[PDB]
């Protein structure tokens, strides 16, 4: 079927077909373009007209231009031939190494796994970060979400999880960049080339990359997450592997939906967001799940507008995640890094029957003492430190020591801090926090715990203080 | 004729509905019979909504509107250097017509992943605080953020002036062409700034795009893109370009006005849903191109004004999430006389530590660590730490419109962090540094020249520096 | 392009198309022709066949406008009437046609000077007094008018008469009389 | 939240003027420990005052946000017709 | 061009033209009214209809009433014959003294001067007021936010600025009463008549008044500031002077703009302010500048809504303010007049690159000694008492007898130039007058008169 | 009428907030664009053109007078609302009553610190 | 079903905030007029005609009952929002959970101060 263009509003194009009106979610090609421009059908406006979301820039479009229905959704090449490449939203390789010669193509729109396919195994995933492993431990196959405002350390944390987990990984790995810095994508591509994970000369690459970044129009930013999902879904279903899916950033999917919903003629909901925010996020996030035919461990960065953690987008995302790590700016401005908030991060495996009663008691004690210190904050601020109880002074000292200890230097953060990155096993973390709780270090200065590895390095630094 | 011509149906709200133009393209520059120009924004089944790049007063209903056939573009090239143009590339300094022969679309896309390469070359700002603790490399996007009257435009002007020592040299690989886009500032401010740059003789390599406060909101919304295209010209030809959007808060305000006069759903603080894309597509075009594309680069210094030091607002956080760092200018620090009032505790450059020279790194890693200790403390050693930190913060203070070469800065920071000021009075460090620099530029041109050429501090140069600063310090008060 | 506005204005899309056709006809002097052909094409579009066809919301716009152009071109329409028809059609405003025609008819109801006036009384009148009353309410008119009497009967006013001539309105009925009596004797 | 902000700001105002009263009382009783109490309560009052200024900034921010949100609700309810 | 009113909704009138539509911002005269009612065009609605805001009440408008296009924006009468007179938003004399017999008119809607007409150097405007010239100088061509309201001598400061600028610089003044209470408008009119600022009997009046009061439709309260600015623009361009332009109040100008937009049905922005807030304020303020002919210096009374400086209206007018003059009531209770707060009054030309290192050094020294004086007064020794003595003498020397008050206290008027102010504060800071009594500086001119009074 | 014919009147609007509410309903039902708190764009115009008619004339016009005492009913001291802010901006002062003073024993519960008169001393006999 | 056959049931909606969000999407897409937080006008009706179906029948109808435990998620403890106030005003008492009590070691983190049971002691065994 061949239609013509009757309306162009930014990234939303209304096209009127004569006969053969394409169903919803089909891909359309615009004729007369230097590069490929795909329009995805979103509505049927009646009178043989449909509304579409463009997948690239829409400048130079003229009313009356031809459009050919492809007869199928946006299909992207899937398979092992996609490892070590970089594709955009519509599946074209943008790494300038030639076409992706894979055998089959999959559509980016698919139905979420059913109920009887869901798997409920909850083995722990040791990352090597003290705060994450202590208070909000991740799980294999679970969904991880890294909340945080602008400039608090989401990207550094994702690079650390790629360094600690995506390197020692057995299965495959997908990284879908959704509306973020392009130089970060270039740096990741080259840092993966050098480390042998992406191997440009033979067929032993272990990572596939999809990239629609913050320079792309809202259609590409809205559907590149779905493209990455499609790649990971192939690696999970058709090969039974264990996949890792790093999404950064997934708030841009909702934000692009919001940027297009104004033009699609819809009444705005709360905070200007689209009325279909929750169901869009649901039909996206329900595909990112570990079935019983495979497993997908997902780490999704999640921006937080104006540091508002009650904004509809993160507040809706919270329900979709198995473990949340909420970075805080009030903590990053204390110099603590990672800026994880120990009193806002949760996990579904923080249960004494899973992580062991000992790990559970340690985590709960840390959280309780930090919460008591947070309650004392105002008194300490106004009436000074010297008007507290002796037990309260003990808890304040221990809690500040625990605050410093929860920080840790990263192997990827050495470039702009110098310190050597540490990787603290779970046992060392549990032991060190048992010891700080028991008060076995109330003689060292708190400054000894700032930016160290395990507790041995803490006491070594405390000695070096003299 | 209703295919290359239209009639204005309804003007008002900064948008002109036009009947006709069946052959117009989206984002095409149409021309009104009033002499004005505009962009074809909305193409609807019966009318065309055109954004007007000027005063609506000049347009009546029924005016004929001709189309140019070209997507909105600006004239680029080296003929712009030393010219003050408006957001449409027209000379507003009365020095004749812009002799440009090439044009470039303002709405282009940023280079992808492959055409880029990591930032490696230094971009010398001339400010001790920036060059030492917040290093900026060619190809970065460093955000200058702070309250009103805290020193942002002064930092940008000091950078543009500092690039003079390179733009007179020999190797075309270190020269930097500067562009200063003014978005909603007072026009007297821009005139005085142009004069200040003409005195420092930094206009011969600078362009000034001015969409001031008395220009229509579409002009303030378009000026950043005109500037960024004038910079992309240099970037795509192996040359290096710096660009300062001063500032982006006022472009965001102009875009919010354009969006509300178009009846689009306002979001947080009544901002449109796409006030992020607005900036992102603009700050992603500042990139470092690899050698297979020319080796050129484009550095962006977006400016953001915060209300009551609040950095967790909507637009400030957007730009923090777009750029590659920030430079926090506090107002309390600016009140106590610290100038530039850079909060070195919150300022950061994620991709700059790979752009410092060897010598500046040799002194600045040390300096950063002692300043970190001084800041976190505020015993017998911590008193020494506070004394050294006070001396170093007094060493970071700097004049205005007097940027320092890299060798002079590394020499001063060396004299500072090597302990040779731990006995002097804090209130005298400023004059000590001034006199010290005068002495070193008088009797130590060879040491400065070899620190420059080497880009590093060898042990011979280290010893020379030690005995030089000790000879000067002994012969001091 | 300057437009010549009719003496009375109708609004909505109805009135917009009506005044567009009025000006397009007065610019080439075909008011009577387009008027009678409008009423006849309204009769044509209200025959159950095409009257049903014309509102069906899925019939293609191009196919339906060409079908209607075929059907109207056989009555030997002047170009202005078929122009109006094709404009209403490719603009999808066909269901409004008759309404527009009605407007246009009432449009001409003012071009000929036809002033509609009502003289409503208790019970139907005999036409001797009705003729002298035609004379009486034709007396107030200016140079060059024609009047249209539409008298209705209601015993609810229980006497008198009400003359609503255009916007002028005298209520000599005994209902308003007794209401005045009551409001005065109470105040 | 506007009302919770007023709650906390009234709490801090309460303890602020409490330490003001106690400072001036301990300064009356100053005609060693009493002088220390005077200076300590002076410092506590200045701390509570700077916290009041912080809370006033936050309150003004939240007030502007609330007015803007209610305007958006009104105009989006009116513009659906 | 003759059109007709087709709709009336409060203060918004839709007028349809048969031919020759008027461009936006023109003025239209409603025909057949007892008093002049001018409608200003705001949109072209289509079908040859325009939408307008009324400058006066719209009682008694009928659909189809004739309206005449004037072919130009609201043209007010400008000239020196405007001095001492009062006019409204459309230039009609509302002082009941007959027509304003000027020779030329001017449209209130003009463009800001070109880029090539600006002055490239900032320079100080000498107001002859010691505290204003020392601690918070006024930039010639800049905007000054005048804070403080009642009981702090604000109108006295206004009249003294008018008088000093007229005597020293030879440039007149304009006073735009945007959103005035009529009671306060009349009070200010009569105070100006008494103090000689206005002269109802000769041709030697110093100020021209323009009033749009609190009870006018929002269009009038929005455009009255442009009317006053047009009078001042004439004085700057065609006379070549250094004009003053007082704007009381500017928050009411912002509010009038917000109301005008809300009437036109535009979607409101943040905190309810018009979407075009920044551009309204910009197109107003960018006319107040220095040119190669003269200059316009604007003093604007700033009201801060809900004492919040982050509110969009202050935050938007602050971007254009080059200086600040804060009148405190505590400084008034201490007998200091002008009651200008010395530490809170700021400036943007307090810069050695502009005012020179000498002036900047003396001013920084005075600021430092006053700050340390407050620090010492926190306590209530060796030289602390010497700083206290010099600071008390500084406080006393900041006061000054205003000529506009000669009729009250009899004391003479003192217009202290910049050189003698600099030198006097330099000598008081150098310690040259550590022996004179502190009361020998209260209400004096230069330091010479201070030592003369110290004799007695 | 009295004010212009030489006599001295006094008028109490009890209260203006409810007149504003009535105007708001009228404007919303006349399909006029709402503003802040749904009030029309010109409620300040309403109250200011009502209140500026309370003037004090001169001897050349009759010497009459018309004192207005507009009343405003806030909600929990909320003088930062829309209509209270407008009427405070228009008037020549205020008399702030309180519920805390009304309970702590002060009746009339006038708050002396917040209340103000911008004319003040000019409107008193010499003894008072 | 169980309520009407002498058996006792207990239903738990988890939660109603998401049902209200789904209904708000359906309404805003059907072009119905939005209210607070863009919710439709009759979401209170939506929750009330659901929560009122929880009743205790008398022995003339079997004696069966139906207990309901609706769940509500507030944003940062804002129980003054639209849907939280609606469902609080509908039900017979709340069970407030806090996160500061949850991290102070109090688990279940029930805030006993704000938790009400309008039924009260009549819903307890004698000993308890
Ligand atoms: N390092 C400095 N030394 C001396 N003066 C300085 C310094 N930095 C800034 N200033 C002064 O502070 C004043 C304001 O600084 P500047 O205008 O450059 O920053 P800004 O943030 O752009 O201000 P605005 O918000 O008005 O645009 C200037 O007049 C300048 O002279
Ligand atoms: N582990 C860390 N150590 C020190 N600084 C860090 C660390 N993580 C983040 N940061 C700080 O955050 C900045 C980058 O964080 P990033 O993840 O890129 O922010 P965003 O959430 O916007 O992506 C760095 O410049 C650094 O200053
Ligand atoms: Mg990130
Ligand atoms: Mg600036």
């Amino acid at each position: 079927a061949t239609g013509r263009i009757v309306a162009v509003i930014g990234a939303v194009v209304d096209v009127q077909f004569d006969e053969g009106l394409p169903p919803i979610l089909n891909a359309l090609e615009v004729q007369g373009r230097e590069t490929r421009l795909v329009l995805e059908v979103a509505q049927h406006l009646g009178e043989s007209t449909v509304r579409t979301i463009a997948m690239d820039g829409t400048e130079g479009l003229v009313r009356g231009q031809k459009v050919l229905d492809s007869g199928a959704p946006i299909k992207i090449p899937v398979g092992p031939e996609t490892l070590g490449r970089i594709m955009n939203v519509i599946g074209e390789p943008i790494d300038e190494r030639g076409p992706i010669k894979t055998k089959q193509f999959a559509p980016i729109h698919a139905e979420a796994p059913e109920f009887m396919e869901m798997s409920v195994e909850q083995e722990i995933l040791v990352t090597g970060i003290k705060v994450v492993d202590l208070l909000a431990p991740y799980a294999k196959g679970g969904k991880i979400g890294l909340f945080g405002g602008a400039g608090v350390g989401k990207t550094v944390l994702i690079m650390e999880l790629i360094n600690n987990v995506a390197k020692a990984h057995g299965g495959y790995s997908v990284f879908a960049g959704v509306g973020e810095r392009t130089r970060e994508g270039n740096d990741l591509y080259h840092e993966m080339i050098e480390s042998g994970v992406i191997n440009l000369k033979d067929a032993t690459s272990k990572v596939a990359l999809v990239y629609g970044q913050m320079n792309e129009p809202p259609g590409a930013r809205a559907r590149v997450a779905l493209t990455g999902l499609t790649v990971a879904e192939y690696f999970r279903d058709q090969e039974g592997q264990d996949v890792l899916l790093f999404i950064d950033n997934i708030f841009r999917f909702t934000q692009a939906g919001s940027e297009v919903s104004a033009l699609l003629g819809r009444i705005p909901s709360a905070v200007g967001y689209q009325p279909t925010l929750a169901t869009d996020m649901g039909t996206m996030q329900e595909r990112i799940t570990t079935t019983k035919k495979g497993s997908i461990t997902s780490v999704q960065a999640i921006y937080v507008p104006a540091d508002d953690l009650t904004d509809p987008a993160p507040a809706t995302t919270f329900a979709h995640l198995d473990a949340t790590t909420v970075l805080s700016r009030a903590i990053a401005e204390l110099g603590i890094y990672p800026a994880v908030d120990p009193l806002d991060s949760t996990s579904r495996i923080m249960d004494p029957n899973i992580v062991g009663s000992e790990h559970y008691d340690v985590a709960r004690g840390v959280q309780k003492i930090l919460q008591d210190y947070k309650s004392l904050q105002d008194i300490i601020a106004i009436l000074g430190m010297d008007e507290l109880s002796e037990e309260d002074k003990l808890t304040v000292s221990r809690a500040r020591k625990i605050q410093r200890f929860l920080s840790q230097p990263f192997q990827v953060a050495e470039v702009f801090t110098g310190h050597m990155g540490k990787l603290v096993p779970l046992k060392e973390t549990i032991k060190g926090f048992q010891q700080i709780l028991a008060g076995e270090y109330d003689h060292l200065p708190e400054q000894a715990f700032y930016m160290v590895g395990p507790i041995e390095e803490a006491v070594a630094k405390a000695d070096k203080l003299a | 004729d209703l295919e290359e011509t239209g009639r204005v149906l309804s003007i008002g709200d900064g948008i002109a509905r036009v009947h006709g133009l069946r052959n117009v393209q989206a984002e095409e520059m149409v021309e009104f019979s009033s002499g004005l120009k505009g962009m074809s924004l909305n193409l609807e089944p019966d009318n065309v909504g055109v954004v007007v790049f000027g005063n609506d007063k000049l347009i009546k209903e029924g005016d004929i509107v001709k189309r140019t056939g070209a997507i909105v573009d600006v004239p680029v090239g080296e003929e712009l250097l030393g010219r003050v143009v408006d957001a449409l590339g027209n000379a507003i300094d009365g020095k004749g017509p812009i002799g440009s022969k090439t044009r470039r679309r303002v709405g282009l896309k940023a280079p992808g992943i492959i055409p880029r390469i990591s930032v490696r070359e230094p971009m010398q700002t001339g400010i001790k605080a920036v060059d030492s603790l917040v290093p900026i490399g060619r190809g970065q996007r460093e955000l200058i953020i702070g309250d009103r009257q805290t020193g942002k435009t002064s930092i940008a002007i000091d950078t543009i002036i500092n690039q003079k020592r390179f733009n007179d040299g020999s190797d075309e690989k270190k020269k930097l062409y500067c562009i200063y886009v003014a978005i909603g500032q007072k026009r007297s401010t821009v005139a005085q700034l142009v004069k200040r740059l003409t005195d420092a003789d930094a206009m011969k390599y600078t362009i000034v795009v001015s969409a001031t406060a008395s220009d229509a909101a579409p002009l303030q919304y378009l000026a950043p893109y005109s500037g960024c295209s004038m910079g992309e010209y240099f970037r795509d030809n192996g040359k290096h370009a710096l660009i300062i959007y001063d500032d982006l808060s006022k472009q965001a305000v102009a875009y919010r006005q354009m969006s509300l006069l178009l009846r689009r759903p306002p979001g947080r603080e009544a901002y449109p849903g796409d006030v992020f894309y607005l900036h992102s597509r603009l700050l992603e075009r500042a990139a470092k191109m690899n050698d297979a594309f020319g080796g050129g680069s484009l550095t962006a210094l977006p400016v953001i004004e915060t209300q009551a030091g609040d950095v967790s607002a909507y637009i400030p956080t957007n730009v923090i999430s777009i750029t590659d760092g920030q430079i926090f200018l506090e107002t309390e620090l600016f009140y106590k006389g610290i100038r530039p009032a850079i909060n070195v505790g919150l300022s950061v450059s994620r991709v700059g530590s790979a752009a410092q020279t060897r010598a500046m790194k040799q002194v600045a890693g040390t300096m950063k660590l002692e300043l970190a200790q001084y800041r976190e403390v505020a015993d017998a050693a911590t008193q020494q730490l506070l004394s050294r930190g006070v001396r170093l913060t007094e060493l970071l203070k700097q004049g205005q419109y007097s940027p320092m070469a890299i060798e002079e800065q590394v020499a001063v920071i060396y004299a500072g962090v090597r302990g040779y000021l731990d006995k002097l009075e804090p209130s005298k460090i400023t004059k000590f540094e001034n006199a010290f620099l005068s002495h070193v530029v008088s009797q130590h041109q060879a040491l400065l020249g070899t620190i420059r050429a080497d880009g590093k501090i060898s042990e011979q140069s280290d010893a020379k520096l030690k005995e030089i600063v000790t000879n000067f310090l002994a012969g001091f008060e | 392009a300057k437009l010549v506005r009719p003496p009375v204005q109708v609004y909505g899309i109805e009135g917009r198309y009506a005044t567009a056709l009025y000006s397009a006809a007065s610019k080439q002097n075909k008011l009577e022709q387009v008027e009678k052909e409008l009423l006849r094409v309204a009769q044509i579009l209200k025959e159950p066949k095409v009257a049903a066809s014309v509102l069906n919301p899925y019939v293609k716009r191009s196919i339906k406008v060409k079908s209607l152009n075929d059907i109207t071109a056989k009555e030997r329409f002047s170009p202005l009437t078929t122009n109006l028809i094709n404009l209403l059609a490719e603009n999808g405003r066909l269901s409004n046609t008759q309404g527009v025609v009605s407007a246009f008819s009432t449009m001409m109801s003012v071009h000929r000077g036809e002033v509609p006036c009502t003289v409503t009384s208790a019970s139907p009148l005999e036409e001797a007094t009705l003729s002298e009353l035609k004379t009486v309410l034709k007396s107030f008119l200016s140079q060059g008018q024609v009047l249209k009497l539409e008298a209705k009967t209601d015993p609810s006013i229980l006497g008198g008469m009400i003359v609503r001539i255009g916007e002028k309105y005298v209520d000599m009925s005994v209902k308003t009389k007794i209401q005045k009596l009551g409001r005065a004797m109470r105040e | 939240t506007l009302k919770d902000i007023t709650r906390r700001l009234k709490s801090i105002k309460n303890i602020q003027k409490i330490t003001k009263s106690m400072k001036m009382v301990a300064a009356a009783k100053y005609a060693s420990e009493q002088s220390a109490r005077m200076t300590a309560m002076d410092n506590a009052s200045k701390n509570a005052s700077e916290m009041i200024d912080k809370l006033t900034l936050t309150f003004n921010r939240t007030r502007q946000a609330v007015i803007t949100k209610e305007l958006i609700e009104i105009i989006s309810g009116a513009a659906a017709l």
